[PDB]
């Protein structure tokens, strides 16, 4: 399911944001 | 009406982009207790006003690390678009002071949490209660781009729950004052519209892109396009085919289909009708748009409170010392803060 590959994934923690 | 009212907040916010506030508090005025978040750029903690007893939430950024990131410019743009702005659904700035080697921005304190933490853990949202929240983001963008003002970095992290269960849009750290096209890669990876990560000059229309990301994750749980690391997040992103679950309701795949759409001549909120699109497309069929600026509505849920100073809505950081230098750092690059 998307959700378990979500899930599985290494950006479920809080995300910062971009520069550069 | 809202025209009226719009009006009225342009006068209002002109007089304070035009003559900003500046050196309004000092850190011995404030007992440190502590980390409620951290971002790329600064950490926010939790403060006690000794003089009122007040709890505000106080966003400190080492003006070294500031100039390191290349975030000088963009972080006089935040300071001074949140000292002049005042609309229900944006947090507060009620102080704001430097010393030798930090920048101080005191917030109110949003005591709910990010509405990223219960998404996480609740899974995703009900429809009607992704829309509760969607109405405030687009009344919230309304208000901010008739001030020619560009957000720029929506997402649940920078979305706070205050004690009434209603959105406190913080982090105005992207946030622009500007007429016409703008070139700065800057944002969050997932929430990029194609324009931004194809170079191109692009304009307020990449709020409305993110606005269809956050309902999308609202409602799903997961994000329209996901990866483990970011450029594979922009191949998605760009090639823009997006999924639906299964759930979504034929309503809420149409909104989402003109918001999450490539073609700037097809986008809602980029047209002719402005923000009408939005509001009167028959997702938002229910939404009372008065009734929500008015905060008259009856919230999805409310966040456990249990003092004025409890952080239990919020995930805990190892703490750092607030070191000040005897020597005054990057004086020039910040004197207007
Ligand atoms: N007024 C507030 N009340 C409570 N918590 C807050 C407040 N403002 C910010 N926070 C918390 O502090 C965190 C970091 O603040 P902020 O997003 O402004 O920092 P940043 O360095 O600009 O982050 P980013 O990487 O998203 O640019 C937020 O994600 C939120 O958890
Ligand atoms: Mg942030
Ligand atoms: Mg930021």
């Amino acid at each position: 399911t998307t959700y378990a590959d979500f899930i599985a994934s290494g950006r479920t923690g809080r995300r910062n944001a971009i520069h550069d | 009406g809202v025209k009226e009212f719009l009006a009225k907040a342009k006068e209002d916010f002109l007089k304070k982009w035009e003559s900003p506030a500046q050196n309004t508090a000092h850190l011995d005025q404030f007992e440190r207790i502590k980390t409620l978040g951290t971002g790329s750029f600064g950490r926010v903690m939790l403060v006690k006003h000794k003089e009122t007893g007040n709890h505000y939430a106080m966003k400190i950024l080492d003006k070294q690390k500031v100039v390191k990131l290349k975030q000088i410019e963009h972080t006089l743009n935040e300071k001074r678009i949140l000292q002049a702005v005042n609309f229900p659904f944006l947090v507060k700035l009620e102080f704001s002071f430097k010393d030798n080697s930090n920048l101080y921005m005191v917030m109110e304190y949003v005591p709910g949490g990010e509405m990223f933490s219960h998404l996480r853990r609740i899974g995703r949202f009900s429809e009607p209660h992704a829309r509760f929240y969607a109405a405030q983001i687009v009344l919230t963008f309304e208000y901010l781009h008739s001030l020619d003002l560009i957000y720029r970095d929506l997402k649940p992290e920078n979305l706070l729950i205050d004690q009434q269960g209603y959105i406190q849009v913080t982090d105005f750290g992207f946030a622009k004052r500007v007429k016409g096209r703008t070139w700065t890669l800057c944002g969050t990876p997932e929430y990029l519209a194609p324009e931004i990560i194809l170079s191109k000059g692009y304009n307020k229309a990449v709020d409305w892109w993110a606005l269809g990301v956050l309902i999308y994750e609202m409602a799903a749980g997961y994000p329209p396009f996901f990866a483990d690391q970011p450029i594979q997040i922009y191949e998605k992103i760009v090639s823009g085919k997006v999924r639906f679950p299964s759930h979504f309701s034929s309503d809420l795949k149409d909104l989402l289909r003109n918001l999450l759409q490539v073609d700037l001549t097809k986008r809602f909120g980029n047209l002719k009708n402005g923000v009408n699109d939005i509001k009167n497309h028959k997702w938002f069929a229910t939404t009372d748009w008065i009734a929500i600026y008015q905060r008259k509505v009856e919230a999805p849920f409310i966040p456990k409170f249990k003092g004025p100073g409890d952080t239990s809505n919020f995930d805990d950081y190892e703490e750092e010392e607030i070191r000040v230098s005897i020597n005054e750092k990057c004086g020039k690059e910040f004197s207007e803060f």
